[PDB]
């Protein structure tokens, strides 16, 4: 599945700067969900791909940014 | 330039005459669909802009519920239900689905 | 939550100027930061921005190669190195906090004037 990278402490999305293909998001997504994950910059937030069904993505409960 | 095109945002009317207690309706139209990634700003003279809406309908913190945004795709509306005198300002729309981000040319809300 | 910017002023075409922005009232580390600008009497234009940990950076086309953005999280500051200036760069320059697509907090603005 796919979803936004979520900071598990603040509950925020990761803002990114270069829309579309983005190494920063690829790197941040793999670091959170594993080396098999992908990710790119979408509406200026990291959107992670190839996630296992159970992976925790935005939004987290009661963790508002 | 880099050769790509930029989302064009068209705000109408350029100037809106309203008296307090009346309802103000602002439009923002995009050259193509930006889905929901449409923010709104307010700017009083000599002042820096402030965030009004972060996307089509989500009010920024501190903004009164008399302000409402709606729309998705190409046609966005900002509605000020019962105009307070402090609401006379310039309103700018801004898209963020595509790069670079772009802004409308603004709608000046003046008193009638 | 407040932003403050400095280092604006007068300059000559081809000249250089370095702006600086200081954040207070929030965890500077956690936020993308941006420079925007506004020609007096005209509309807004995004200039440049930087992500958390300085891991992603970008610039508006009109400015790519001439400007260089950077941050220092210990000092809670954001910088903009402006080079090879032109008449177009004449504007009030705003520092702003990223709101994931939008800009939720703006400083007061510092004026940059390039003649002729």
């Amino acid at each position: 599945k796919e979803g936004y990278l979520v900071d598990k402490n603040t509950g925020c999305k990761y803002e990114c700067l270069k829309l579309g293909d983005n190494d920063y998001c690829l790197r941040e997504c793999k670091q959170q969900y594993g080396k098999g994950a992908g990710g790119y910059c979408y509406a200026f937030a990291c959107w992670c791909t190839h996630l296992y069904e159970q992976a925790i993505v935005w939004p987290l409960p009661n963790k508002r940014c | 330039g880099g050769g790509g095109s930029e989302i064009v945002l068209t705000q109408s009317p350029a100037t809106l005459s309203v008296s307090p207690g009346e309802r103000a309706t602002l439009s923002c139209r995009a050259s193509q669909s930006v889905r929901s990634y449409l923010a709104w700003y307010q700017q009083k003279p000599g002042q820096a802009p402030r965030l009004l809406f972060s996307d089509a309908s989500n009010r920024a913190t501190g903004i009164p519920a008399r302000f409402t945004g709606s729309g998705s795709g190409t046609d966005f509306t900002l509605t000020i239900s019962s105009l307070e005198p402090e609401d006379f300002a310039i309103y700018y729309c801004q898209q963020y689905r595509y790069s670079p981000r772009t802004f409308g040319q603004g709608t000046k809300v003046e008193i009638k | 939550v407040q932003l403050v910017e400095s280092g604006g002023g007068l300059v000559q075409p081809g000249g250089s100027l370095r702006l600086s922005c200081t954040g207070s009232g929030f965890t500077f580390d956690n936020y993308a930061m941006h420079w925007l600008r506004q020609v007096p009497g005209e509309g807004l234009e995004w200039v440049s921005g930087i992500s958390r940990s300085s891991g992603d950076i970008d610039y508006a086309d009109s400015v790519k190669g001439r400007f260089t953005i950077s941050r220092d999280d210990a000092k809670k500051t954001l910088s903009l190195q402006m080079n090879s200036l032109r008449a177009e760069d004449t504007a009030v320059y705003y520092c702003a906090r990223g709101g994931v697509g939008s800009f939720d907090t703006w400083g007061q603005g510092t004026m940059v004037t390039v003649s002729s």
